[PDB]
């Protein structure tokens, strides 16, 4: 109608009143001409700019997408199809015919929702929804425009198609298949090389657990993506998606079909996907030069725990990590550090793990699919692997509670994770290797609840020695009662009846830039201390093996990162040797 | 609705017939058709490098030339029949219902394309994941590993019937021949299986190798159908 | 004729005065300011204002409540115009409720009041309330507000119209399951379960395990030879005498109150004063506290009887069942984790999978008596651990995961 043309010209005015939009289109046009990969025919519209140019048109997209967006799509397509002559001898007949799609940004107003908050009142509106990608459907091409040649008449022909999804407005459906005869009735010569197809995919978005109240099933919604958005996400990704929330089908309105249970199907026509200082740096490096920065950082860690200085120091060293190496033979050296905690269940283990899990930037909570060697199927039957915490925590940290409760299948898989930093997947028809360079911190408890301090965890907990030897540091804590001292810590509990934001920058910057190497200073210290430990036949937490030498190098390198020195020093080995003795006693 | 495209099948078909007649090994394909005419061979393999060689030969001679290879590249579905149509009239009931021979095209070689200063995108060893919807109806070369092959199954192309009332051979329950359409009585049809056109068909699937897989993804698969010889 | 019903409603909203104020006009005006398109009408004011419309509404609400929706919508929009959608009717009443077993084939299409506990709820679904259609044959357009599409065009063949999706309106609906209180159920009987439906603002107020008071319409719908499944259109849900308060306050003022109640617990048994006193502490339970981080301290007091056989330990549990207002008694052998805790099952009435509570979910806000606790399996014990130390039950079955609270 004439109203459709009016809004097409109105959008053309918007594309001209702010040349910052169509000049980027020209940049796309120039780039595409040079590559004779192709940049997408998509631009992002700032709703605030659209708000100040035409309030009704800006509100038109949000409130009435069916009557405003298709006029805007045509105007943008018209601008792109007319800004250049397209002198390509053959590409002008197929490639230049692809329409241009829109994207949106800026203030969404009231249309910023979640799968739970999304209701029937929000239908037929362009809304932004925040959630998680549970799964993705299979990608298939979808016919858009058909091109065919009428050989008998000696001239080509064409036909377009409409779908309930691709058409925001309720246009007449076209279920007809690619035509064989046209109005003239002659058999048509099919032109696949000049027909137009567009890929299509379906995804499911669910409300994030962070805002989910207990006692209700989770809320989910389906989003439709096409063309450039067809393969831009993977399951498990946090996503903010803007699209048209529209219904389809009928709730038994045809014939009688008057059951009270039938409802109308709804989904979102998504068109925009949002997958989810030097002053500090100079302060980070300056603070490293004071002698007590190692201890001060060791006290900001775990403010709710009194004492446990070595454990807090161990957490800092584990975050700093070591340095990996590569060899001319093709071998690689592990650099990361693992920590294990053992003793009475409720005594300060869940408290320490809570702080580390909350503080660390890439901390993953685990308890007894972490092996990442299992598949999940779509609605149509096709299946895809799901990632595991050990794999996801690459270059991160793994937080384990109830480590004693994990199964034997987990133990055999984590053997290669902690030692070779990789997972060798060997399944029926699926074989791959995934990096598992993750630091591990775990807590375990004895069966009886009360730890026998006279014996090692090999008899108090009875985990395999091969599994236990993979932890660089082990700590045993039990609430041995000193009444005046326990009063001091319990007073804060009875009261309930360096800044961390900068510290996380300190940890981030130190590991980001500092890659310490060994020095002759620590070489003698490592050999002498290792030999002395081998000479020491007295009972200890664990026997002395080459892994203890590896731990000393890893710990010394971590201390150098605390000092932010790209070379190790004798003091770093001295600290590591003392700490290992504490862990071995 | 009618539209216009720069494709002209009249020039291409004349070039195809000329290429069949002229391109030497006498002519390479005429000798091949002669062997088929001698009932020695059952299938015909068309070499796109030979077509590209002739196009460059015509290009170097300064004669008329159209990019026939790209036309076959874009619309191989129809050009398969065109080559059959050329052979059905140039080899030394409707014809298509009775043909028992088979035809295929072999891809361009990357050395040949570079030697003729052109890009053979279709013959590039791309993976199945990289095949977009733009490649529908286009002859392309796929590099991968076959993971599943089905056994031989019947694939009827034209179903044959015989009628008692007229004795005509009807191809596709009631006879549609001219005699029975005129007559008030029609002889009921039955399946003449020995006269039906059987095609040898097998189901095959190709899959990406490990090095072709992006980060953390599952290698995708594509369906390959094999027919004829 | 029906205009008087609308006019009487208009007087009952705009002109009804209580406490020297236009309470219904003001509360509807406040709802408009809040933009909540619903009005809570108190039935006790309706009977005091106009008994004649009460007779029609109580007897034949088939046309009255359509008038309720349209009259309130007109009146509220009039208020909105004066100050500067279809308004949902909400009914609050204190009239006597009919027992769930007393519902019969006589209260059909009659507004009734019930009390019970929600045992299962459904997920929200969208239902049409306003539609616009177009004829496919000749593009004739019209608007429609059970409802079925026209069979012939108004300008085309049978069923020529198609739905104009972008110019239609829909509302949300939920399906609920209600059953009577097990304490009111004599032994040898499974409590009767009743299906209920709620829409718009009345949805998602109650979870399974919540005790509620119901005001709604009794009716049936097809889904035996002709056994139609009964169901309720929800109209309003809510969830001591002065002399009784003084009587119990006097009980609090009794000098020997603690010992008198201690003796009162299972008076047939002799001695056992200590175990009596702990069970008394079980009846009251602790007081709830919430941490500044948002966590909740479990207020339940759980006690284990771990002595020799033949010490009236079984009888002690039985007496608690008769004194605790919310009481569930079950054996360790005849129980399962799905039976005790929550479960997910498909409702055959609406052909949808519902989250359904268990024994440990019904006993929420009360006391449960489990016997032969040693004889139940570890998996049942593991589920109890979450309920005991977190007052929650986590369900992960088929392909859905959820967490449900249980203050048991
Ligand atoms: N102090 C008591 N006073 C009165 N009856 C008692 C007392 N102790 C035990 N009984 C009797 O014991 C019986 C209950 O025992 P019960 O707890 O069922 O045994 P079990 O421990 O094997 O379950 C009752 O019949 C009750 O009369
Ligand atoms: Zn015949
Ligand atoms: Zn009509």
């Amino acid at each position: 109608d004439a109203v459709f043309g009016d809004r097409v010209r109105r959008f053309q005015e918007f594309l001209d009143t702010f040349t910052s939009y169509r000049d980027s289109v020209r940049s796309i046009q120039v780039y595409n001409s040079n590559n004779a990969n192709i940049l997408p025919h998509r631009i992002i519209i700032s709703l605030d700019d659209l708000r100040e140019f035409d309030r009704s048109f800006w509100s038109g997209i949000l409130v009435e997408p069916a009557y405003f967006i298709p006029p805007a799509e045509k105007a943008l397509t018209d601008l792109a199809d007319s800004m250049d002559d397209v002198p390509h001898p053959n590409a002008s007949a197929v490639s230049s015919r692809h329409p241009w799609k829109l994207s949106f940004k800026g203030s969404f107003g009231a249309h910023a929702l979640s799968p739970r908050t999304l209701t029937a009142q929000h239908l037929n509106k362009l809304v932004s929804v925040e959630g998680i990608v549970t799964k993705t459907s299979l990608v298939r091409p979808k016919l858009i425009r058909s091109v065919h040649y009428a050989a008998k008449t000696g001239r080509f022909h064409y036909r377009d198609y409409t779908d309930a999804t691709t058409t925001l407005t309720t246009r007449i459906p076209t279920p007809a298949i690619y035509p064989t005869e046209d109005t003239e009735g002659n058999k048509l010569t099919t032109e696949y090389g000049y027909s137009t197809f567009i890929d299509h995919q379906r995804i499911t978005v669910q409300e994030m657990p962070e805002m989910a109240p207990a006692g209700q099933l989770p809320r989910s919604i389906d989003v439709i993506l096409d063309d450039d958005l067809v393969d831009k996400t993977k399951p498990g990704d946090r996503v903010n998606v803007v699209g048209v929330f529209k219904s389809l089908g009928a709730g038994g309105m045809n014939q009688s079909n008057s059951n009270t249970l039938i409802g109308f199907k709804t989904l979102i026509l998504g068109n925009t996907v949002y997958p989810l200082t030097d002053f500090d740096i100079r302060n980070i490096n300056k603070l490293s030069k004071k002698k007590d920065i190692f201890d001060i950082l060791s006290q900001s860690l775990a403010p709710s725990i009194y004492g446990h200085d070595h454990i807090k120091k161990a957490i800092l060293l584990m975050l700093m990590g070591g340095v990996e190496k590569n060899l001319e033979n093709g071998s690689h050296l592990r650099g990361d550090i693992n920590i294990l905690m053992v003793g009475d269940p409720s005594t300060a283990k869940s408290q320490l793990l809570r702080f580390v899990l909350n503080t660390a930037s890439l901390a993953i909570a685990t308890t007894g699919g972490l092996t990442a060697a299992v598949t999940t199927d779509r609605e149509t039957g096709e299946r895809r692997l799901e990632a595991g915490a050990m794999v996801l925590a690459d270059r991160g940290v793994v937080c384990i509670d109830e480590f004693d409760k994990m199964t034997d299948v987990d133990r055999v898989a984590i053997h290669e994770v902690m030692e070779q930093q990789t997972v060798t997947i060997a399944k029926a028809g699926i074989h791959t290797t995934l990096n598992a360079r993750c630091s591990v911190i775990a807590a375990a408890n004895p069966v009886f609840g009360q730890y026998d301090v006279n014996r090692d965890p090999h008899q108090n907990i009875a985990l395999p020695d091969s599994l236990l030897s993979r932890f660089d540091l082990l700590f045993v804590v039990t609430d041995d009662i000193n009444e005046i001292r326990d009063r001091s810590i319990s007073e804060h509990v009875l009261r309930t009846h360096v800044t961390i934001p900068f510290l996380r920058k300190y940890v981030q910057y130190a590991k980001e830039r500092v890659i310490p190497q060994l020095t002759q200073e620590a070489i003698n210290v490592i050999v002498k201390n290792y030999t002395d430990l081998r000479n020491d036949d007295n009972t200890k937490k664990s026997p002395i093996t080459a892994r203890t030498l590896e731990t000393l190098i890893r710990l010394a390198t971590a201390h150098a990162k605390v000092r932010l020195s790209k070379t190790v020093n004798k003091v770093d080995a001295k600290v590591a040797a003392n700490l290992l003795r504490f862990a071995l006693l | 609705p009618s539209i216009q495209l720069p494709v002209d099948y009249n020039n291409l078909f004349n070039e195809i017939t000329d290429f069949l007649v002229t391109f030497k090994q006498g002519p390479k394909y005429m000798a091949m058709l002669q062997k088929v005419a001698n009932r020695e061979l059952n299938s015909v393999i068309i070499d796109l490098d030979d077509i590209l060689q002739y196009q460059n030969e015509k290009f170097l001679q300064g004669t008329q030339a159209d990019d026939l290879v790209s036309a076959i590249q874009q619309n191989a579905n129809h050009f398969t029949e065109l080559f059959c149509r050329a052979i059905d009239n140039n080899m030394p009931f409707p014809p298509n219902l009775t043909r028992r021979y088979f035809l295929y095209f072999k891809p361009l070689s990357q050395n040949c394309a570079r030697r003729y200063r052109k890009k053979a995108i279709s013959s590039k060893p791309l993976s199945v994941r990289q095949i977009k919807g733009d490649f529908l109806g286009q002859l392309i070369t796929v590099r991968g590993i076959i993971t599943r092959v089905s056994d031989v199954k019947p694939a009827v192309e034209v179903i044959a019937y015989t009628c008692d009332q007229c004795g005509y051979e009807v191809f596709q329950s009631e006879c549609t021949s001219e005699e029975c359409s005129q007559n008030q009585t029609k002889g009921q049809l039955f399946m003449s299986t020995r006269a039906s056109k059987f095609s040898a068909f097998q189901e095959c699937k190709i899959q990406e190798l490990s090095q072709q897989v992006p980060v953390g993804h599952i290698p995708r698969s594509l369906n390959i159908h094999v027919n004829g010889t | 004729d029906n205009t008087e019903i609308i006019k009487s409603f208009k007087n009952f909203i705009l002109e009804f005065r209580l406490d020297s104020q236009f309470i219904y006009r003001d509360q509807l005006r406040n709802n408009i300011l809040v933009k909540n398109y619903s009005l809570t009408v108190n039935m006790e004011h309706l009977i005091g204002y106009n008994e004649d419309i009460y007779k029609k509404l109580s007897d034949e609400p088939s046309d009255i409540i359509p008038l309720f929706e349209t009259a309130i919508t007109q009146v509220a929009k009039r208020i909105s115009i004066l100050s500067r959608p279809t308004f949902q009717l909400i009914l609050n009443s204190n009239a006597n409720q009919i027992p769930l077993r007393d519902l019969d084939s006589e209260h059909v299409s009659k507004i009734v009041r019930l009390s019970g506990i929600i045992i299962s709820t459904s997920v929200l679904s969208s239902r049409a309330t306003y539609l616009s259609i177009m004829c496919r044959n000749c593009r004739h357009t019209t608007s429609i507000t059970t409802v079925s599409l026209p069979r012939s065009c108004l300008s085309c063949g049978p069923d020529p119209y198609i739905i104009i999706h972008e110019s239609s309106k829909f509302i949300d609906q939920q399906f609920l399951k209600l059953q009577e209180i097990p304490e009111l159920v004599p032994v040898g009987e499974m409590p009767r379960n009743l299906t209920m439906t709620c829409d718009r603002y009345l949805t998602n107020k109650v979870i399974p395990g919540t005790r509620v008071t119901i005001v709604g319409i009794y009716s049936i719908y097809n889904s035996g030879v002709a056994i139609r499944t009964p169901y309720i259109k929800i109209l309003g849900i809510q969830s001591f005498t002065e002399e009784e308060e003084e009587e119990f306050l006097q009980l609090s003022r009794n000098p020997k109150l603690y010992e008198i109640l201690t003796n009162s617990i299972a008076p047939s048994i002799f001695g056992n004063e200590d175990i009596k006193k702990a069970i008394v502490c079980l009846l009251m339970g602790g007081s709830k506290k919430i941490l500044p981080d948002g966590m909740r301290l479990r207020g339940d007091i759980n006690v284990l009887l771990l002595g020799d056989p033949g010490t009236a330990k079984s009888q002690l549990l039985k007496f608690v069942e008769k004194v605790s207002p919310i009481a569930v008694y079950t054996s360790g052998k005849g129980s399962s984790a799905a039976g005790l805790t929550a479960s997910v099952q498909r409702d055959p009435m609406t052909r949808e999978f519902y989250l359904e509570g268990g024994a440990m979910v019904l006993a929420d806000g009360g006391v449960v008596c489990i016997d032969e606790f040693d004889k139940m399996r570890d998996e049942d014990r593991v589920a109890i651990h979450e309920a005991m130390e977190q007052q929650t039950i986590s369900i992960a079955k088929a392909g859905i995961t959820t967490v449900l609270n249980s203050r048991t």
